[PDB]
């Protein structure tokens, strides 16, 4: 679980992202080299911030994921 | 409402119903209820100081309740 | 009306909610063509939404301040203001099916209990006997009441195992 | 060889392993299990323990008073109790850097201080404290009282001062003195303080020990009391424009029953509280003359118990022999006391948030949240303790021969029926509440919120309408103006009460909907399941079909071995152990409901709670995820603020909880084998084998493991929720 | 040390003695069963409390009972 | 065939067939009667 | 008055955090390992 | 000849027994002076997987 969390944060922070004019912008803005050295950073920037999509997925095509997100907690 | 008349009447009335009405019943219940002090008295019906204090307390409470209710003007 | 609620046929939030759902469905439908499978599916969903809202308002349901319907669980209020179809009739319906299943299972257990090997009849279901009892369980309340009146529904105290206290 | 510790158990003292220290520490208060313990010595030890506990409580109260008078801002908070935050005490931490020092420097102080959430400021200000000198005098007085209690505890254990065994069993005298003296006289004294100090201090008149003997609390001066014209005391009360602490619009009455709340402070009237304490003081004093002690008159609890058997034989022997099985069993009395205490604690939490008794307490949202949660968790722990002591009573002090045919024996006679019906209730509640929640969640996920099941709580709303709330429209009892119940209180207390209950800006009977109905069912599920576990563990403590001789093994033991299919968690201690988790879960649900409803009320949007409390996604996103944004932002790479301590406490509680999971999942054997390998490693290491242990290192026992895991679970749970609650409420307001 | 007791319901099947891993139980002559034998516990100072004997007992209820008592070096089964 | 019917009469096969029938009946009921919330 | 000095936390906090716990821990540890006669 | 007849059904009265208030078939009754001569076999096994036990003369009642 820690391995996949590190992979997801590193890829979304320093590898994946769109390409703009004269610069590359990542998904999270490259906050892994500044916020991954603390547990609070992992809980806030990677777990609290990135879970916004799975909790507000209701009413869209990803709502099922949200349901499973709740079911899996059960 | 006169406080002296109400208090005197209430105390005398409950002492009368305690000495001439509920004395035998209280004595029969106290006997079946089964270091101490025996309070000997010259009353022919055994109305000791303890019973006088208890009945007087009930009479004073009822008299003060009557005085208070009449004082409220309701 | 009841508990400060208004009927769904006269609630503004109810109509606004219906318009919101139809608006998002229509917005999703505008991106497709007219004679394509997703468009027909979206139109079918929209028709289902219209029929659902019309049926809920037609049923006389009571809505709240959020535009959603409310159920009346009190038997007196339900039978007095025309709300017995929410929680009363389905309650008796579940009671009938619940006692139906319970009586069928009880009859099967008591029937296979007197046989030589009841455990085999428990892991391997005797389909003919189970089917016969399933069809005969329609008179479960009558049979249960008759069993209760005869005293054969319960077991005596001396025939049940208990702890050493 | 045999060590000196413990001194109360020679068997534990002969233990050459680390288990001796843990067991000696965990069995020190088990007075009945010591070496050479009698009944008289047992009661004397408990008496000394009671005195020591009282001394600790009083010293702690004095410490709070002293710190508020020294590092607090009580002298400035009383002048502006709406825009000034209370200060608990200063902070002296050498680990703090410059940003921490300026971040915690708040509340008008000169250094880093902690903002209190206990609500002692409002309570002390309401009872009469105005200057720091009053708090200092109170702290000194309470410290001296604590010292006297400690000396009394030491004195009662020495010869010529130890009470006899018969003295401890004088139930009639002790109950008469507690009902008349500890309850009635104490309440009467509080009435005297409220009338003589609190009421004059709230009207701008300073009354203290230097001038209370010359200042009259009423202009008539004790005359209406002796003349029976008590109605003159309620004349000229505080008007609707009264300012707390000043004489503007202040009345002259001392005992009224206006009801409702004060218009400014949004708290109960002081005159009504004084009148309340006087009435209950009279009732408790009168009730203190019910049992016969040394003057012939009175009652005998044994006679009343033995004279309460129905003629039909429905209760068997009735209550015959109940006096002997209770007076001779300390666990029964402790269980009854803990049950009543826990219920009263829950009553306190509910009554204090709904009916605020202290001035400017409703505006302090953090105080309300913290106080309610604190009292509810304490009540849950106390209830679990009551049931645990009941199980201890069945195993240690129950006598079937003495209790033959009474209600107590009949409880064990049909215990299977009780456990089965509790199981059915818990199963029904769990299945239906979970089903309705999942159904509402699926409807919200599929984009159809009108398809979810929303049952209107007509029963509780009907009760609220009976109390006087006209929002629903039932119009009956106190809601209808033509009713006798309504017209009979219009001249005594109904105006203020109706004005306060119909106002939707307070916590007095809040409006409820389907979300409240569903969460109430969840609360009922938690209560019934916790009761099921505790009741089943107490009734099955003496034995069952799996262990017919469980009464011969004591209250707490590991198991009966892997035989008979397995006997893990078979003791009553294990039932309590599994019930603590359900208690924490139930209190978690009630505190979550309270916090969310009040947060949406204070934010001015109750519709958010009413619309998102029906599906669990709303609870997880709109309450747990939405209110933690400021909490987890206490410290980040951009700096920190005063909310960083709550973020650290949040992570601290999470770590403790996860650590408890280790003792809860992993069991002894693996650890003992690992310890054996470590023992070999230390014994075969040069320059280190010269330092040998005095106690043989062994793995923690099964019971100790369960207790350690439970302790970590509870500590992490409590700290995590307290940190989140205080941080969210303080940052939001 | 742990308390090991033998009750009169013992049928003398000798299964509890064979299941004992530290040689605590034994068989003595008796006159209360057909086998004319009865289990005995004369070396309870070496019992650890594994309850293997209780698992091996076939009587209902058990004839051999183990009660956890004061822990020591032999009772805790420590090799150090 | 007797052994095959006995195998089909076991608890998991009977449970599968019964739950499939019940689920199919409920699904078809909701299909021909969309969104039933009341009676 | 009963007000403590300004330097009181700087002396009582290190005392209660390092002097008192060390003395208490050492005393208790010595007491636990005391062998009976 | 003393005790219940072989092959009959008796009820167990021992409170600590797993088969308390349950019916069991009689197997054999010992003719010596043993405390528990009646042997009762039950269709349902206990938690230990045993189906036979030895009970006393007064511990079993004909039912
Ligand atoms: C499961 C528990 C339960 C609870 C908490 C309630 C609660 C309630 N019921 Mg009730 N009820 C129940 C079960 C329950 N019911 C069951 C199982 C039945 C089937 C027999 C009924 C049938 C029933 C009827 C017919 C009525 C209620 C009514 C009521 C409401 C007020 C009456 C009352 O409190 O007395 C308890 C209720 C009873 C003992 C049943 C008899 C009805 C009593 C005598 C009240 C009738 C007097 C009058 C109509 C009250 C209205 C005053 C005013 C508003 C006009 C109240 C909220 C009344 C109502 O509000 O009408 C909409 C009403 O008339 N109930
Ligand atoms: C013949 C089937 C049957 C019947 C008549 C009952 C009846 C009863 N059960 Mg029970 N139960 C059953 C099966 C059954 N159960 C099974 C299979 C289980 C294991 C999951 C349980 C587990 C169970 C528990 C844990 C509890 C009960 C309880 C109860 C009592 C309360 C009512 C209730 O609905 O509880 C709830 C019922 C359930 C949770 C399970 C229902 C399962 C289905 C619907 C029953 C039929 C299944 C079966 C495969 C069909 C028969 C096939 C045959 C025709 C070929 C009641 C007398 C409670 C009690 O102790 O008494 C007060 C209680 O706590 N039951
Ligand atoms: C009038 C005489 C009298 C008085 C005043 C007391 C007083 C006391 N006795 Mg005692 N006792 C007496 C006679 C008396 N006794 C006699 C005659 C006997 C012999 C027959 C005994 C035998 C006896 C025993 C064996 C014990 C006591 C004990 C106690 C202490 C109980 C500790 C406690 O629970 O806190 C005080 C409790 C209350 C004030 C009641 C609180 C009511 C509820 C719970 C709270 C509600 C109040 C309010 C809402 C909360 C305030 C809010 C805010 C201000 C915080 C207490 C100080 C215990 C003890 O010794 O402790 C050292 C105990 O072990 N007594
Ligand atoms: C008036 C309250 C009261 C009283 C007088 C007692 C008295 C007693 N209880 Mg009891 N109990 C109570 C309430 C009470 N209990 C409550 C509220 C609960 C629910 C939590 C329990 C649950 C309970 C159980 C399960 C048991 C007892 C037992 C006992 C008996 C002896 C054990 C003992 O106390 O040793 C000393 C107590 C301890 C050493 C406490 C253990 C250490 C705890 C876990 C501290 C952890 C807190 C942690 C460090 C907090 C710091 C966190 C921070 C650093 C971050 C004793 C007569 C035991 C018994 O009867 O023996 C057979 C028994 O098994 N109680
Ligand atoms: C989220 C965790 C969780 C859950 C759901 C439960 C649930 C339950 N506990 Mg439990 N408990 C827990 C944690 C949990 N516990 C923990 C951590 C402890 C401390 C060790 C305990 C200790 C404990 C004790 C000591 C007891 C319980 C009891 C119960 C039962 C109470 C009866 C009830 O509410 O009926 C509701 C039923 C349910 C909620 C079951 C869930 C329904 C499922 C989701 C439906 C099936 C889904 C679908 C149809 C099929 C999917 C399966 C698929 C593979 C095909 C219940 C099943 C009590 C009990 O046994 O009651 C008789 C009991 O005594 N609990
Ligand atoms: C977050 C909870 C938690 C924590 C902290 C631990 C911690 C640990 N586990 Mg563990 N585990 C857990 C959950 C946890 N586990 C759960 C839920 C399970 C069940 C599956 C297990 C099952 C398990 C097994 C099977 C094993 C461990 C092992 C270990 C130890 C590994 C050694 C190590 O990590 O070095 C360092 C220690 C830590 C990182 C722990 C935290 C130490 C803190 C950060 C230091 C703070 C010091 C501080 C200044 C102290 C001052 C105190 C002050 C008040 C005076 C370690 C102590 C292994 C072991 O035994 O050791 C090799 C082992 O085999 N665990
Ligand atoms: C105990 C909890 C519970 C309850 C009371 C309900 C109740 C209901 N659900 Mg729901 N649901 C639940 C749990 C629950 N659900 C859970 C846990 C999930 C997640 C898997 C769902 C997911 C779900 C969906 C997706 C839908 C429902 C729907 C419905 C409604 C359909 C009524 C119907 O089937 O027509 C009537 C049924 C019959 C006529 C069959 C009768 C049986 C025989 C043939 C006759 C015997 C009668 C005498 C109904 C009021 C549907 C709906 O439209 O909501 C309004 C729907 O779309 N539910
Ligand atoms: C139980 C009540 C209580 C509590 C929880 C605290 C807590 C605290 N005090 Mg305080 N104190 C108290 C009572 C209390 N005090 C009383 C009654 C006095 C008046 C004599 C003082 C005088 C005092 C001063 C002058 C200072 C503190 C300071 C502090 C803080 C630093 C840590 C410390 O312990 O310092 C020291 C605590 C003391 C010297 C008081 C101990 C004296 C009592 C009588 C001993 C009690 C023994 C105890 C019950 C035995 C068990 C404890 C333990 C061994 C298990 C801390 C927040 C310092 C501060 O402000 O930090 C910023 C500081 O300078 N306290
Ligand atoms: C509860 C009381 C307490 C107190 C009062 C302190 C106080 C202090 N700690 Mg400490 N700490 C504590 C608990 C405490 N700690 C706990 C529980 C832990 C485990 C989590 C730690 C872990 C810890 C670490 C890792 C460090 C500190 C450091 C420090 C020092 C801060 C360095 C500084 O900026 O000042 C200026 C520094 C000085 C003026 C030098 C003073 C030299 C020492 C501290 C005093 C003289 C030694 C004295 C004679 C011996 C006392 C021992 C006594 C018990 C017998 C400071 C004096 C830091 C440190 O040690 O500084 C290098 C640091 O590295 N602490
Ligand atoms: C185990 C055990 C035990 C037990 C315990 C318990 C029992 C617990 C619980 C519980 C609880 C915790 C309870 C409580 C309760 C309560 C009640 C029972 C109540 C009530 C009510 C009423 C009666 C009311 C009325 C009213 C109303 C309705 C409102 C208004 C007012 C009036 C008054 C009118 C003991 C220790 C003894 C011992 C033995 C063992
Ligand atoms: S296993 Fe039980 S019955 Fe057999 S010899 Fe041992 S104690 Fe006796
Ligand atoms: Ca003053």
């Amino acid at each position: 679980s820690i391995v996949i969390f590190h992979f997801s944060w590193k890829m979304q922070s320093d590898v994946w992202g769109t390409v703009t004019a004269s610069g590359v912008s990542h998904i999270t803005g490259g906050n892994f080299a500044q916020s991954a050295n603390t547990i609070n950073g992992w809980l806030r920037d990677f777990l609290w911030a990135q879970s916004s999509q799975v909790i507000q997925s209701y009413g869209s095509a990803l709502s099922a994921y949200g349901l499973i997100f709740l079911g899996a907690h059960f | 409402l006169d406080p002296q008349i109400v208090i005197s009447g209430s105390t005398a009335a409950f002492l009368a119903i305690g000495r001439f009405v509920f004395l035998g019943y209280q004595r029969r219940e106290a006997n079946f209820d089964s270091n101490s002090t025996i309070f000997a008295t010259n009353d022919p019906a055994g109305f000791n100081i303890i019973d006088v204090a208890g009945w007087g307390a009930l009479g004073h409470a009822v008299g003060f309740a009557v005085l208070a209710i009449n004082s409220l003007q309701g | 009306d009841i508990a400060g609620l208004t009927p769904c046929s006269e609630s503004k939030a109810y109509a606004k909610l219906e318009k919101k759902e139809l608006k998002t469905l229509e917005k999703r439908l505008k991106q497709y063509e007219a004679d394509s499978a997703p468009a027909v599916a979206l139109k079918a969903t929209m028709e289902r939404t219209k029929a659902r809202f019309a049926n809920y308002a037609k049923a006389g349901l009571l809505c709240g301040n959020d535009g959603l319907p409310h159920l009346i669980a009190d038997p007196g209020l339900a039978l007095k203001y025309g709300h017995a179809g929410e929680v009363f009739i389905p309650t008796f319906g579940f009671l009938y099916v619940a006692g139906y299943i319970g009586y069928v299972g009880r009859q099967y257990l008591i029937a296979v209990k007197g046989e030589a090997k009841p455990t085999d009849k428990e892991i391997i279901i005797d389909v003919p006997l189970a089917t016969k009892l399933a069809w005969q369980g329609a008179g479960w309340p009558l049979a249960a009441v008759q069993e209760l009146q005869r005293g054969t529904l319960l077991e005596k105290e001396e025939n049940i195992t208990v702890s050493p206290r | 060889a045999t060590k000196l510790f413990p001194k109360f158990s020679q068997g534990l003292a002969q233990d050459p392993t680390t288990r001796r220290i843990w067991y000696g520490l965990a069995m020190a208060h088990d007075f009945e299990s010591h070496d050479g313990m009698t009944e008289e010595n047992l009661y004397q030890k408990i008496f000394a323990s009671h005195f020591g506990q009282l001394s600790i409580i009083f010293l702690w109260t004095s410490g709070n008073l002293f710190h508020v008078a020294w590092q607090g801002n009580f002298e400035q908070w009383v002048t502006d109790p709406v825009h000034i935050r209370p200060i608990a005490h200063a902070i002296w931490d050498p680990h703090f850097g410059q940003p921490a020092v300026e971040a915690f420097t708040r509340g008008g102080a000169s250094g880093p201080v902690n903002i209190s959430t206990s609500g002692v400021y409002q309570w002390w200000y309401t009872i009469g404290m105005r200057t720091n000198q009053d708090l200092y005098v109170g702290s000194v007085f309470l410290a001296l009282v604590s010292a006297i209690f400690l000396f009394a505890g030491w004195l009662h254990l020495q010869p010529n001062f130890q009470p006899s065994l018969s003295w401890f069993k004088d139930a009639e005298s002790r109950l008469n003195h507690h009902l008349s003296g500890l309850f009635g006289v104490s309440s009467l004294a509080w009435t005297g303080h409220l009338v003589h100090v609190a009421i004059p201090e709230s009207r701008g008149q300073h009354v203290g020990w230097d001038n209370f003997l010359s200042v009259l609390p009423h202009p008539q001066g004790l005359t209406p009391f002796f003349t029976g014209n008590w109605a003159a005391y309620a004349q000229s009360p505080d008007t609707a424009s009264h300012v707390f602490g000043t004489a503007q619009g202040s009345g002259q009455a001392i005992l009224t029953f206006l009801g409702g709340f004060h218009p400014q402070t949004q708290s109960l009237w002081l005159t009504d509280m004084a009148h309340h304490h006087l009435a209950i003081a009279v009732i408790f004093i009168v009730a203190g003359h019910m049992y016969r002690t040394n003057f012939g008159i009175g009652h005998r609890m044994q006679a009343i118990l033995e004279a309460h058997t129905p003629p039909s034989g429905s209760l068997g022997a009735g209550h015959k022999g109940l006096f002997d099985t209770v007076n001779n069993s300390l666990h029964f009395q402790l269980g009854l006391a803990l049950a009543s205490v826990g219920t009263i604690t829950s009553l306190v939490a509910q009554h204090m948030y709904s009916l605020p008794p202290y001035a400017f307490q409703a505006i302090d949202f953090t105080t309300q949240a913290a106080l309610y949660t604190h009292h509810q968790y304490i009540a849950g722990f106390i209830m679990c303790g009551a049931f645990a002591h009941g199980a201890i009573f069945f195993i240690r002090d129950y006598d079937p021969e003495q209790n033959k045919g009474n209600v107590l024996a009949r409880m064990l006679d049909h215990k299977e029926a009780l456990i089965s019906h509790l199981s059915w209730v818990s199963l029904f509640l769990g299945f239906h509440t979970l089903g309705l929640y999942v159904h509402n969640d699926v409807m919200q996920a599929f984009g159809t919120p009108e398809k979810q099941i929303l049952i209107e709580p007509v029963f509780a709303q009907w009760i609220q309408a009976a109390h006087g709330k006209a929002l629903y429209g039932f119009d009956f009892l106190l809601s209808s103006k033509t009713s006798a119940a309504f017209a009979n209180g219009q001249s005594l207390w109904l105006p203020g009460w109706l004005d306060a209950i119909n106002n939707n800006q307070n916590s007095l009977f809040l409006t409820i909907g389907p979300g409240d109905f569903l969460v109430h069912h969840a609360i009922a599920l938690g209560l019934h399941t916790t009761t099921l576990i505790l009741v089943k563990g107490a009734l099955d403590a003496r034995g069952s079909k799996l262990m017919p001789d469980k009464k011969d093994f004591g209250y707490s033991f590991p198991c009966d071995g892997p035989g008979r299919g397995g006997t893990c968690d078979i003791s009553a201690y294990d039932a309590f152990y599994l019930a603590v988790f359900w208690m924490l879960n139930t209190i978690g649900w009630v505190t979550f409901y309270w916090h969310w409803k009040h947060l949406t009320l204070w934010q001015g949007n109750v519709a958010q709670f009413d619309e998102s409390s029906t599906y669990l996604m709303g609870w997880l996103r709109d309450y747990l995820w939405l209110n933690s944004s400021q909490l987890i932002n206490g410290y980040n790479p951009f700096g920190m603020n005063s909310l960083s301590v709550w973020a650290w406490t949040f992570l601290f509680g999470h770590l403790i909880y996860a650590t408890g999971f280790m003792f809860l999942i992993s069991w002894r054997g693996y650890w003992q084998e690992l310890i054996e390998t470590l023992v070999w490693a230390h014994e075969k290491t040069p320059l280190a084998n010269l330092v040998y242990w005095k106690d043989k290192p062994v793995a923690l026992s099964i019971v100790q493991a369960r207790l350690v895991g439970l302790a970590h679970f509870s500590v992490g749970y409590i700290f995590t929720y307290a940190a989140f609650l205080i941080a969210s409420t303080s940052g939001r307001f | 040390a742990h308390i090991v007791k033998i009750y009169d319901t013992c049928i003398g099947c000798t299964q509890c003695v064979r299941a004992c891993p530290l040689d605590v139980l034994e068989m003595v002559p008796w006159d209360g069963c057909k086998a004319s034998q009865m289990a005995s516990a004369p070396r309870t100072e070496d019992c650890v409390g594994c309850k293997r004997c209780e698992t091996a007992c076939p009587t209902d209820f058990l004839s051999v009972r183990v009660y956890l008592g004061s822990e020591s070096t032999r009772s805790m089964g420590l090799s150090y | 065939m007797k052994d095959f019917t006995t195998y089909l009469s076991t608890a998991p096969v009977i449970a599968t067939i019964w739950f499939t029938f019940t689920a199919g009946l409920l699904i078809e009921i909701n299909r021909y009667f969309p969104d039933p919330l009341v009676f | 008055p009963f007000v403590p000095p300004s330097w009181a936390p700087s002396v009582f906090v290190p005392l209660t955090g390092l002097v008192l716990p060390a003395i208490a821990m050492a005393t208790l540890f010595v007491y636990i390992e005391k062998e009976a006669p | 000849e003393v005790g219940p007849k072989r092959g009959s059904l008796v009820k167990i009265l021992r409170p600590e027994s797993y088969w308390f208030n349950q019916v069991g078939k009689v197997v054999s009754v010992d003719q010596s002076g043993v405390r528990y001569p009646v042997v009762v076999r039950f269709e349902n096994q206990n938690y230990a997987g045993v189906t036979t036990n030895n009970y006393a003369l007064d511990e079993v009642v004909a039912a």
